[PDB]
């Protein structure tokens, strides 16, 4: 149904691929084929975003962290405590 | 030859031949069978390319149901098996 | 704009606003040396184009940005 | 292959880009590049049934977002023997 | 030799090969690849003509959604170019 | 035999438990122990239709509570030869 | 210059303005001006991808504000072999 | 004996501290550590069935909080020889 | 020349759709296809800067819808020679 | 303002604000090369006039516009 | 010294910086730098009991603030004689 | 260049962008690209402290806004003798 | 208690220094 | 940016905004003399880098700051 | 020779040497320095192995808080580097 | 070279912690330790500017918590030769 825009081109005039109706072998009562099983009960695994913690403030730049501003470890009072 | 199979079954052959006309008017499909099931059921087999057969069956299911008693049973077969060919006139 | 052949890269130092200075590169305009912020590509450098003035500020990313010259583009067919 | 694929639109960027998608998606021979007048421009390509099918898919899906948009997307698996004398 | 490349990926090999069997049964096409993308993404790669590929992928979508965690992507390419061919294992 | 039975589960422990139930539930040979990635583990057993059917049902309904749980349980009976690359 | 661009608008005040910008921007070749009919006018341009891109963007933004302006404008990087029939 | 005990964890440090509990609680020798993928890690210990059960009990009771925690830890007292290729 | 176009996506259906856009919209060489893991599938092409730009825009607006669609996409014009041995 | 003989056109590159840069043209002021945005006409170039500084910004169309020099007019009778 | 120190984390900056603290704090030999998959990376160092103690102190206290953070910090004063064959 | 930096992110659009900036910024040597698994990609760089600092900051802030961006980035000034095992 | 992060590393898994309980000579009734 | 070898220091005088001018230093760009505010280090001077234009203002500390050129960094490996 | 340097500073020499005696009694370690920082800051410097240093500093913290104005800083170093060694009076 | 890193703190426990960071994180020479009086303890090191920067950042984020922590911290890149005899 996703492919490359199968149903996107639905303005197409007269003759078309797909299955408007009475088109047995397109998975309707057909795809069931080999009996699969559901089980699971919980779907997708609970993947956690490794990025977390945060809490405190990153250690005074110069070791990691993007964006931001402050100073190139200038002699300014900031220097170490640049924050 | 395109192995894609279209077949349409109707009560009475007036809708069957309407379906066959939709076949031979829509796409590159050749009717490979016109058979009488028994007790009035008449059905038609055409063969051709997958998209061609799909479009033809679409046209038949658009123009067949309201003709007399009308369509009773249609479908498409995409990639028919080799062993089915004996049942298709061999 | 200033036609400009990339010459070499730079090294960091003890300035604070380097967070946005983004790896200054020594370039040459055919007369002497110069340095401008690399926005898109410097390489050894065949022929690129450099923009300065106050445009440089918004050419580098900010109205308050401290620059006098930023490279802005690459000339594919270059020029002798 | 005698299948005909057709697109109408308002302008030439839609027409030319739709034709480019037409020919890139699958093997189809462009036959007609006709300026109707009043802004209508049409492209007609020739190819087999599945090729024209997928190609016009791609053509519409590339052309939809140009100008006022594609006006009509339409194909025939095989036109009659008597249509092409007035192609 | 049907150059049209149909292919679909899903969660685990149960739905993957069920879709593969659906494609090779509903349509007479040749699958060329089974790939492990990683993290459950497993992909089946089949070659055929445009109509046969269409029927095969429709069957795979029909028979793959109701098994496992289901299908994700179900789009095809009608006329793959030569340069993609090495990416298919040349 | 030509019948293929095969299952995923999240975690290798339920996978080997299911394959263990495969190999004692019915006369069957197992052919595949595949690590899908991200935790999906797939077991591939080969045998005749009745044996694989009974074995898969037993292993699935015994492995439902084992560990994290199963994924899918439907089995094909007469696989096409074209699944040879799955070997 | 296989790379192809084209500027289409309503009336040719913006069309000739955009074509002037086209030729003004790079070593591009204007291969054809076509009267669509109904007021649309199209101007074709050929060249390499970067030069064509610069020209088309310059002309489009220059002509969007003159008279009634552009209608649409995009670029074809790898035009098909049917370009010769298309011209 | 011939029993094979299994442990599964979210990550390998809990898995192998559980394996330490295995080999340090009872007379059981671990035959394998396997990274399933996506973080799932299993350890496979081999030994006497009572020893295996006691060791698994100890490890599971030890490793609930270690790392992110346990996943699966069940045992078969008689895994098939057919499981040995999977071992 | 050395212009590096590249696409990342989730599931390789959009990856190869973008590759098709690469090879059909522009004339560039496809230098790599990499399975990062975790679902990331990456395509790597080299060619002319404007041609690569046309390729990447086509790949984006083609494969951004299919399945999970593209994840990240940007162009590299003149990559460092040191980077090349790693690719 | 800078008297300036148009020399050649340019080519696009990997900068974003080119939406307003509008086909930069290499020009010459009699000493060396330069590049400025073509506002009205460049041709091969007989003699045109070029404006830079911050005026260039509003000379090109925007206060935030990134330029250092824009051509502003054409001298019909030119100058030797 | 047979004491083992272990850290799991999400990424390599946490892993490499934690290992640098590992080895800087006291004399410990890094033995394992293992990529679990799914984002999990682990470092295993070898040293005596007090050395591993203080070293893993320093490693956690240097690594806590990187990425999503350290996942598991764990050490053993002496693993069993039977653990290291699967080190 | 004993001083070591490394850029780690999710997917390698930002990874190769940051590595391009790395090599782009100074006379630094890219010693290794590693696929973590689960989508994380790491790029190592060696050099002196100032050059490495400039490169890492440039690349990090450049790649924070591309695609899904960086995850973390810091520098090691005096890497331990175990760096050779670490690579 | 301050040193260099004695209690900061409290995620440390199994064996540890310090004095969870019944650890007489750590100043509790000892330091006096 | 302007490559610049520090030459000598300066002396105060009768201007008021020297509260922020912060010990101007005579530097040389290889051609002639110049003077720029020392932000981080001048020494006798091996090779440092100097930033001017309006960036200089925010390079020196204030939008309203009166400067045309500020030294911004030191190049450790310098350049012949 | 236990290279691990434990050391703690406090208000005046009563708590300082009480902590020193606690370290040298609860643990068998060798203190190497008594330093007057100035303004009441007086520091004791002891060498030992990591476990012995840990026990010594725990004892010093336990016995030092309840005397004088009390302890202030109670952190240690497990593997001091060679370059710090001259700062210890070499 | 002459790059002057230096730290002030209250109580020398953080002073020597920062000194440990100096000598372990970077390769610099520790030129002085001064007891100002009033609780101020100061460490003075010399080395390479980038190395000194890494050293001082490590010293700050290591000793800022211990006891009263650091009080003032900043870097000096190229100190005047006149200053040296006073130190």
């Amino acid at each position: 149904i996703t492919g490359e825009g199968q149903s996107a081109g639905n303005i197409t005039g007269d003759d078309w691929d797909r299955g408007d109706k009475v088109t047995g072998t397109e998975g309707v009562s057909a795809r069931k084929r080999n009996p699969s099983r559901a089980g699971f009960m919980g779907a997708m695994p609970p993947v956690d975003n490794k990025r977390n913690d945060e809490t405190e403030k990153p250690d005074f730049l110069i070791t990691g962290s993007s964006g931001n501003t402050r100073d190139g470890q200038l002699v300014t009072f900031s220097g170490g405590a640049r924050g | 030859m395109g192995i894609a199979l279209g077949m349409i079954e109707t009560r009475g052959l007036v809708p069957a031949i309407e379906a066959a006309d939709a076949m031979t008017k829509a796409a590159e499909v050749r009717l490979i069978g016109r058979e009488f099931v028994g007790g009035g059921y008449v059905t038609v087999l055409v063969r051709g390319e997958t998209g061609a057969v799909n479009a033809a069956v679409r046209a038949g299911a658009d123009a067949c149901e309201r003709v007399g008693d009308g369509l009773v049973a249609a479908h498409i077969i995409a990639r028919p098996h080799r062993e089915v060919e004996p049942a298709l006139g061999n | 704009m200033l036609i400009c052949k990339v010459l070499k890269p730079l090294v960091s130092t003890n300035r604070i606003p380097g967070f946005e200075h983004k790896h200054l590169q020594v370039v040459l305009d055919g007369s002497s040396n110069k340095v401008a912020v690399d926005a898109v590509g410097c390489k050894p450098g065949d022929w690129v184009i450099c923009v300065g003035s106050s445009a440089a500020r918004e050419a580098a990313g900010s109205k308050s940005y401290p620059s006098d010259l930023t490279i802005v583009g690459i000339i594919d067919h270059w020029d002798p």
